[PDB]
DNA sequence: GGAAGGAGCGTTTTTTTTTTTTTTT
């Protein structure tokens, strides 16, 4: 039943299929983003399907988040260290008391809190329904508000966009 | 009542599908093994894609077919909300199946799916691949977005050969006890143009009309594919021969001018003999005549002038 | 103050000073305006067609026709694309330029004009008993630039509501006017003024402005540089007078539109060099011209005739040039993007010269 | 009621026996209904050949006089978008018959006007509910039908009406009316029909009107030409002879006189001349090329209006120049 | 799959009878099942809102008639059923009812 | 009298009844006898501008129903109305399905009142192909209570199925032979005094369009009245009003073309375009001058006929007059 | 000290009618 691309998925950053220079650039940018006062708030990765964007982001997070997360002052949800290095937005989630177009707005409003002892890398791969004009406009507003926010502390935000042509549809 | 032979004789097992011997054999291997991956099945109409996917699902899931298969086609609602709720809930369902067996989502005519739904399908495929597998069926594999193609094994079905069509026709004839002649079966296969559905429909029509499947009886009802007539018209070495073909074989048979010009463009695109300059000039003339027809001047004189220009270019 | 083009504009038929026969015909039309048919004035640009229409209206109604104001009318397309049009109005007539709406001009005909045609204009009688009725006058500027759909929409509006409305359309060429619209109109040809009449008008303006003129020949030259466009003649006269301390002399340069000089330079470049790189630079010049909203067909005319003015070219070269000009003018008329056709014309000329 | 109807509708066939010209198709469909094995049908053909009449007659035969209760008819005048296919057609095809009267019938008249998305949605509706429902698709332009839909339908071609069927229907109409038609008038009517019965019936009705006393007046070829305002064969022959033999001035005068005698239009003269020249035996083929190209250009120009005199002179010059090749 | 069962009491279900498809002979132990699209079934909701009593009558030809009584306003709704019931639906219905 | 003089002559003298329609008897007879037969078919009027199609349909509708009943039995749509596919599928269909209104006793007493309505689609050639397709079964199904009348100038713009459905009526061009009586009647009514042959000249200039001829007659009458000399109108005045180029200018153009010098032709054309002559009229006059001349040979006439046709076709596409005229003259000079 | 391989560049984006999906309603 297991698919090979899942069974033999990389177990470390070195096994990731990525050009060395691109990996170095991404690692430097992400490491800079984690610093106390980082110039860059959003890292936007773009490229074709299956070129290791999300994979390299996850592998890099597995190293960066533990090194930069403040040790908790004896506080945590469960007994385990809460290995939640990457927080991802889920586009198919539907809750009772929230209109669809606002779902992403809610997500970011929580994602802002994942800093310091709750540090986590925010990853956006499954985007909202940007084909809907109003949803796309709201998404752009939220991205701009995150970019222009006056919050002293924010977590790194990574947006992975896979570029592909839309076949003509009747 | 009596079902049409096209549906009455729909293969129910993978061993009754003719053509694409390698692909059908691989599907049989998958059915006996169980490890079905995400797959895309592409090909021209009436060659067995839908039948193949249904037969494979049935063989894989046995009695669990009812609870383990979710089928959706262009006639059902397949928008983004459907992906968000129905497909998601089906993929979340915990179903106890024999080892190596997974739930199957059949998406027939997947090409027509909207962009939002296709993009939403990425996450469900990523999350529920351990228990669910997707079988897309389409005519243009390129109409499925690349992120979805990246997860599936591609399987392209080719046109059926005359041998396979003849074998299936003979099986159907034996089952129905139909009287025929070799020339009649030849005519049916020639008019089918590789489409088994059309072959069966034409055989049934001929049998109903006269019973005995001869060449003359077949050609009384069935017409030779007009693309071949258009090719003959275009390739005639004499202007008068082209005009005669256009008059006798197309115009007086009731073929519309727009159909004639569109078929001429399609055929000229695939003329291997001609040079590139001549081909592109013929395409230009066909396009100009098509423009004239669309404006309302769909007269026989316009088509004759198009033929005259094409002949001039050939010289 | 106002530009001399408008400052000394005649405001009555008796004030017209050129094309006396046209003035007589217009006065004959104004004799009994009760049964005035729809009018279509055609002739070279800048000759005084709009001035003559306003003089005719003044003859029918009075000087109040010159008390103009502007209003903005909003239209919504089937796609909810809101947009606006400028409507000029005087207490007796309206003025519209639907062509400014591009492909949406038809909407203006279907919504605005029709409504204007449908609303019958009545008023209480000052002295007599009962209401009095008066037809409305509507001027359609740039009639030749209307799409075929708008022209078709005009037909039954003109015919059915003839009691309430009378159209006066103005164009520089009747070739783009569909046959039914011409059939529904009285056609009035407006010839351009001769060089002598242009010089007389310019001399009157000079005397009024108290500008010292060395010799009348200058005015003649100005006329010969305007190609019969009186508006251009007056504009250049004003520019030259201002640039020469209100003192014109035989040595004073004649000021021409900048794009005309650019086209002359382009013609010289085309004549001098015929190569691919020359063609790319010609593309750059053409795109610069188009960026200023100069119509493509106007560019083609001016380039064609500037090329035909070259002395070094022979008869065969000029014949080929005019052939290509006609072909690519048709292509522009039937085309969507003008750059293709302008480039094709220039490339064909380069091939024929080389 | 029927008396007030236009003849094109008053003479619509009611039973399959009243449909003429399509003997093969009628034979096959009648046997299919006799055995009750009707498959999904496609009726492809040019205007006024009997497609709609044939399908309605077949529905009447299958369901008798109560066919309107178990037949779902849709045409271009109705919206048939993907939503319509998904809801209305789907529900009709997926529900039982009124009284278990075998299968249901869905007629999609003028289906070439349907959108690609709706046609795509139709595929599985047709396939899954074949046991209970059968589809009929009528069209004049096949290129508007998706390949998947074409693959699913048994195709029948309605040919342009042969002369014999038109003669039989004309005889029926003449008997029904109190009308008398001359053989020459019948030949002219058949020639101008081009295989369309609607034109035959409309011209016949107009000819009956033209008669002062239809009870005793007989329709002649002159009446037909007057009603249609079409040129006579003698006019076309004279014009062509003048063009091919007389000088330019004489040819121009002949064309002007022939046109002005009965107000003939240039397009019909061109069409008749083209018909005449199609049978001409030309020793030089280049002549045919010139004739065809120039005359097609003139026809296209006429289609947009233009100057009539210039177009006529152009026709004369084109024919002369083309026939200079035969020299 | 969900179920709504009407109590077997002479207060809400006044009477129920199965006629074996002839309106005459009463047969016990036989279940009559009618399959409908909710798009059509739900169209009687507003009529039932004012209804005082509702009479259901299903025939063998797949026709269901609902007579609604509210001197008064009387309503009659007739609907056709689907051709056949899928195997999964039949199994689920049997499991729910047994 | 002032109120009656509030209308241009084309609207003033629009035919009131079918008897007033001239030169179109081949269709008028059928339409007239339809009043007694009550067997009106679907109609397709087609023809060149100003031949009497709209007038004929309006007169027929007036004769069939009357001033009052007409309002309930007629639906008129033209190019000034929105006629998209949705309009055809909703408004036109609803009207076609409408029950036939009950005529009053007066209407029945005075008019035949056939038991059907009429939908007039004027300028039908402007409708799209899909919208036209939406009309087919609407016309076929409701022919018992509704009859359609399509009107156009370019019949090729009507899709073939609609043309097959409709009975066709071609309206002929109105020239000096068949329309002179109406123009003479109009001139007599308005007391226009013109020299013999003036009406002939107007009708020849109009080239099949009686509306243009009537407008020209009105313009000439206005000029004569303003002059107030009591003299008859002359053909020269009519030609001047019509925009016809004077014969001397045409002779000058012909001489320049014969000379063959490109520069001289260019200069003369540049000066000639000053007067604002319409290129179509000049091309027509040149065709008349050259085709009928006996001083040129057959090959010259063939070549010039094709050149003139090409130039006229280019002009019909709204091309630029100066360029086309200069090209035509240069080509002719090279023959 | 020869290529062989690779990365980066070469970019911006309304509109006619008509049909369709989506989200909130
Ligand atoms: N050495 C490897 N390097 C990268 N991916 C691998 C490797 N081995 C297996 N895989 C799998 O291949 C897939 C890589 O594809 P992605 O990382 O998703 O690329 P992508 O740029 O994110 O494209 P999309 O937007 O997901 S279609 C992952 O599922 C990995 O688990
Ligand atoms: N290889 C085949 N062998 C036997 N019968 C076939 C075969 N292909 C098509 N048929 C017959 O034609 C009918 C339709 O076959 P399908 O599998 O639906 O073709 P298809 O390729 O799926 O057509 P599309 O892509 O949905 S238009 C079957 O029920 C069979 O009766
Ligand atoms: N085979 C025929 N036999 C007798 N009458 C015919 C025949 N075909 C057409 N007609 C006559 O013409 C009328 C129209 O026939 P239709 O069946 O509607 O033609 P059609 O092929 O459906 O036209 P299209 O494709 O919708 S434009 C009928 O009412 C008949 O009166
Ligand atoms: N046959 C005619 N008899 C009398 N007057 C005519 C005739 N034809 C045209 N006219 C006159 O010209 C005017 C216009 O006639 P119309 O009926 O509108 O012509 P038309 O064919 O409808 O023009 P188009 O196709 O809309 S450009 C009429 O009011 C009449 O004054
Ligand atoms: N003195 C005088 N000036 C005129 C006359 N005719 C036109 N003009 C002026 O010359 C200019 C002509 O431009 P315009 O009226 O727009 O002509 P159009 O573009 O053809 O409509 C205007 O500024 C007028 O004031 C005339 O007869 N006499
Ligand atoms: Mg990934
Ligand atoms: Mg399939
Ligand atoms: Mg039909
Ligand atoms: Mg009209």
């Amino acid at each position: 039943g297991e698919q090979w691309y899942e069974k033999f998925k990389p177990n470390c950053l070195e096994q990731v299929a990525i050009h060395k220079r691109k990996l170095k650039d991404v690692q430097e940018a992400l490491d800079a983003m984690f610093l106390p006062n980082a110039k860059h708030r959003i890292l936007l990765l773009s490229g074709p399907s299956g070129c290791s964007k999300s994979t390299v982001i996850k592998e890099l997070s597995k190293i960066l988040v533990p090194k930069y997360r403040q040790n908790s002052n004896g506080t945590s949800f469960r007994s385990t260290p809460n290995e939640h290095k990457v927080t991802e937005f889920r586009g198919d989630c539907i809750v009772n008391d929230l209109p669809q177009m606002e779902s992403f707005s809610e997500f970011l409003k929580g994602a802002r809190y994942l800093v310091m002892s709750n540090l986590s890398l925010i990853l956006i791969e499954d985007l909202p329904n940007v084909f809907h004009i109003d949803t796309r406009r709201r998404f752009q507003q939220l991205i701009l508000q995150w970019l222009y926010s006056s919050e002293p502390l924010l977590p790194p935000l990574v947006i992975c966009i896979t570029e592909c042509e839309i076949p003509e549809n009747d | 009542l009596q079902l049409p032979w096209v549906e009455k004789y729909r293969p129910q097992v993978l061993s009754d599908i003719v053509g694409n011997k390698e692909t059908i054999d691989r599907l049989q291997q998958i059915a006996k093994d169980g490890n079905m991956p995400h797959m895309i099945i592409s090909g021209m109409p009436g060659i067995g894609k839908t039948t193949s996917v249904h037969c494979l699902a049935h063989e894989l899931l046995g009695r669990s077919y009812a609870d383990g298969v979710l089928e959706l086609n262009a006639s059902d609602d397949r928008g983004i909300d459907v992906v968000r709720n129905q497909i998601k809930h089906f993929a979340q369902k915990k179903l106890h199946l024999p080892p190596g067996k997974h739930k199957i989502v059949i998406l027939d005519e997947a090409d027509s799916m909207t962009a939002g739904a296709q993009q939403a399908l990425r996450r469900t495929m990523e999350l529920y691949s351990n228990s669910t597998r997707f079988a897309f069926a389409c005519n243009q594999s390129n109409k499925i977005i690349e992120p979805l193609q990246s997860r599936c094994a591609i399987l392209r079905y080719s046109k059926l050969s005359d041998e396979d069509v003849l074998k299936r026709l003979l099986q159907i004839i034996k089952l129905e006890d139909v009287k025929y002649t070799n020339d009649g079966l030849e005519a049916i296969i020639f008019t089918a143009e590789g489409d088994m559905r059309q072959a069966i429909n034409n055989l049934q029509s001929t049998v109903a009309g006269h019973g005995l499947v001869n060449a003359d009886n077949v050609f009384k009802i069935v017409d030779s594919p007009h693309p071949l007539i258009v090719k003959k018209m275009l390739l005639a070495s004499n202007l008068e021969d082209s005009i005669q073909i256009l008059r006798t074989d197309l115009w007086k048979k009731g073929y519309s001018s727009i159909d004639i010009v569109t078929t001429s463009f399609r055929v000229t695109k695939n003329l291997a003999q001609v040079k590139e300059s001549v081909r592109l000039e013929m395409i230009k003339e066909i396009g100009l005549t098509h423009m004239r027809i669309l404006e309302g001047v769909g007269t026989y004189l316009q088509l004759a002038s198009m033929l005259a220009k094409i002949h001039k270019l050939n010289n | 103050m106002s530009l001399w083009v408008d400052k000394y504009r005649p405001k009555s038929l008796n004030a017209l000073s050129h094309n006396e026969e046209l003035t007589n015909f217009l006065k004959s039309l104004s004799d009994q305006p009760r049964d005035l048919p729809h009018l279509l004035l055609y002739g070279p640009n800048g000759t005084g067609k709009k001035t003559r229409c306003m003089a005719l209206l003044e003859s029918i109604f009075g000087p109040g026709v010159y008390r103009l104001k502007i209003d903005v009318r909003q239209f919504v397309t089937a796609s909810n694309r809101k947009l606006e049009l400028n409507v000029v109005s005087s207490p007796y007539h309206l003025e519209i330029t639907p062509s400014d709406m591009g492909n949406n001009d038809r909407i203006v005909i279907q919504e605005l004009l029709k409504e204007v045609a449908q609303m019958e204009q009545v008023d209480f009688q000052d002295s007599k008993d009962g209401l009095a009725h008066r037809y409305k006058c509507v001027i359609i500027n740039e009639a030749n630039s209307l799409t075929k759909d708008a022209q078709a929409a005009l037909r039954r509006t003109m015919e059915k509501y003839s009691k309430n409305i009378r159209l006066i359309m103005v164009c520089d060429s009747m070739s783009p006017i569909i046959a039914p619209i011409k059939s529904r109109c009285l056609l009035i040809r407006c010839p351009a003024p001769s060089d002598s009449e242009i010089s007389t008008i310019l001399s009157d303006v000079v005397t009024n402005e108290r500008i010292q003129l060395e010799t009348k020949d200058i005015l003649k030259r100005i006329a010969q540089a305007s190609n019969g466009n009186l508006r251009v003649s007056l504009l250049m006269l004003e520019s030259m007078a201002l640039n020469n301390e209100l003192a014109l002399k035989s040595s004073s340069p004649i000021i021409k539109p900048d794009w005309i000089i650019v086209i002359h330079k382009l013609t010289r470049k085309i004549v001098k060099e015929r190569s691919v790189n020359s063609l790319i630079e010609c593309r750059a010049v053409l795109y610069d011209l188009l960026a200023h909203c100069i119509p493509a067909n106007i560019i083609l005319k001016e380039l064609t005739f500037s090329l035909l003015d070259v002395e070094t070219l022979n008869t065969t070269n000029k014949s080929s040039i005019i052939e290509y000009s006609s072909v690519f003018d048709e292509r522009l008329s039937l085309g969507n993007k003008a750059i293709f056709h302008l480039e094709g014309f220039i490339a064909k000329v380069m091939c024929c010269l080389d | 009621s029927k008396e007030n109807l236009p003849w094109v509708e008053k003479y619509r066939p009611e039973t399959l026996d009243e449909v003429y010209g399509q003997n093969e198709v009628i034979t096959t469909v009648r046997k299919f209904v006799d055995e009750g094995k009707l498959p999904h049908l496609l009726f492809y053909g040019p205007p006024g050949t009997g497609k709609t009449s044939t399908i309605v007659a077949l529905a009447r035969e299958i369901y008798g006089k109560n066919y309107s209760n178990m037949v779902l008819e849709l045409n271009a005048s109705d919206d048939r978008g993907i939503d319509v296919v998904r809801n209305q057609i789907k529900d009709f095809a997926s529900t039982r018959q009124i009284f278990s009267k075998g299968f249901k019938l869905i007629i999609l008249d003028e289906a070439d006007a349907m959108t690609n998305a709706a046609q795509n949605a139709l595929r599985r509706v047709i396939e899954r509910y074949t046991k209970n429902t059968r589809f009929c698709v009528l069209a004049n332009y096949a290129h508007k039908l998706t390949p998947a839909l074409l693959s699913r339908c048994t195709r029948f071609r309605f040919q342009p009406l042969p002369q014999e069927a038109i003669e039989r229907r004309i005889a029926n109409v003449l008997v029904h009316e109190k009308l008398k038609l001359s053989p020459n008038a019948e030949k002219a009517l058949i020639e101008l029909s081009n295989g369309d019965m609607r034109r035959v019936l409309n011209v016949l009705q107009s000819c009956k009107a033209t008669l002062d006393n239809p009870d005793e007046d007989e329709i002649s070829d002159d009446v037909i030409y007057e009603c249609c305002g079409a040129p006579r064969p003698s006019d076309l022959k004279a014009v062509l002879k003048s063009i091919l033999e007389d000088d330019w001035g004489t040819a121009h005068y002949t064309l002007n006189k022939v046109r002005s005698a009965k107000g003939l239009a240039l397009i019909d003269l061109i069409e008749g001349i083209v018909k005449i020249l199609e049978d001409y035996e030309l020793q030089n083929e280049e002549t045919r090329v010139h004739l065809l190209t120039k005359l097609a250009d003139i026809e296209y120009s006429i289609s947009k209006g233009g100057n009539d005199q210039i177009q006529g002179s152009a026709v004369i010059g084109a024919i002369k120049a083309s026939f200079e090749n035969e020299t | 799959f969900s179920k709504i069962k009407l109590p077997s009491n002479r207060s809400i279900l006044e009477k129920l009878q199965v006629f074996d498809g002839d309106s005459t002979t009463v047969i016990d132990g036989f279940a009559v099942i009618g399959f409908f699209d909710f798009t059509s079934f739900d169209k009687i909701r507003k009529s039932t809102k004012i209804a005082s009593k509702v009479l259901f009558r299903m025939d063998v030809h797949g026709v269901l008639s609902v007579n609604i009584l509210s001197p008064g306003i009387v309503i009659e709704v007739c609907m056709l059923e689907k051709e056949s019931i899928d195997e999964a639906a039949q199994t689920e219905i049997e499991l729910l009812m047994e | 009298e002032q109120s009656l003089a509030q209308q241009p002559w084309v609207e003033k003298y629009r035919p009131k009844n079918l008897d007033e329609v001239t030169a179109q008897d081949h269709a008028v007879t059928v339409l007239k006898k339809t009043l007694k037969s009550a067997n009106l078919p679907h109609m397709l009027f087609y023809g060149p501008p100003g031949t009497g199609k709209t007038s004929t349909i309006l007169a027929l509708t007036k004769e069939l129903y009357g001033p009052d009943l007409m309002k309930s039995r007629i639906l008129e749509l033209n190019a000034s109305d929105e006629r998209g596919i949705s309009i055809v599928r909703e408004k036109v269909k609803n009207f076609a399905r409408l029950t036939v209104s009950k005529p009053s006793k007066h209407d029945l007493e005075n008019y035949p009142c056939p038991p059907y309505k009429i939908i007039i689609l004027d300028e039908a050639d402007s409708m799209t192909a899909d919208a036209q397709s939406a009309l087919r079964r609407t016309m076929e199904t409701y022919s018992g209570v509704t009859r359609f009348c399509l009107i156009c100038n370019y019949v090729t713009r009507i899709i073939d199925p609609l043309a097959s459905r409709c009975s066709k009526f071609r309206f002929k061009a109105l020239d000096a032979s068949n329309a002179i009586d109406r123009l003479r009647f109009i001139s007599e009514q308005e007391n226009v005094k013109c020299d013999d042959g003036v009406l002939e000249r107007i009708l020849d200039i109009s080239a099949g369009d009686l509306r243009r001829g009537i407008t020209l007659l009105q313009s000439a009458s206005k000029g004569a009245q303003y002059l107030g000399d009591g003299k008859n109108i002359t053909s020269t005045q009519v030609e001047e009003l019509a925009g016809v180029v004077p014969h001397d200018i045409l002779i000058e153009i012909v001489e320049k073309v014969k000379s063959g010098d490109f520069d001289e032709i260019k200069k003369y054309v540049n000066t000639f375009m000053k007067s604002g002559w319409s290129a179509a009229s000049v091309v027509n006059q040149l065709h008349e001058y050259y085709i009928t001349n006996d001083n040129f040979d057959t090959n010259f006439k063939n070549q010039i006929s094709w050149l003139l046709f090409t130039t006229d076709s280019r002009l019909n596409n709204g091309t630029n007059e100066h360029i086309q005229l200069l090209n035509l003259l240069v080509k002719i000079s090279q023959l």
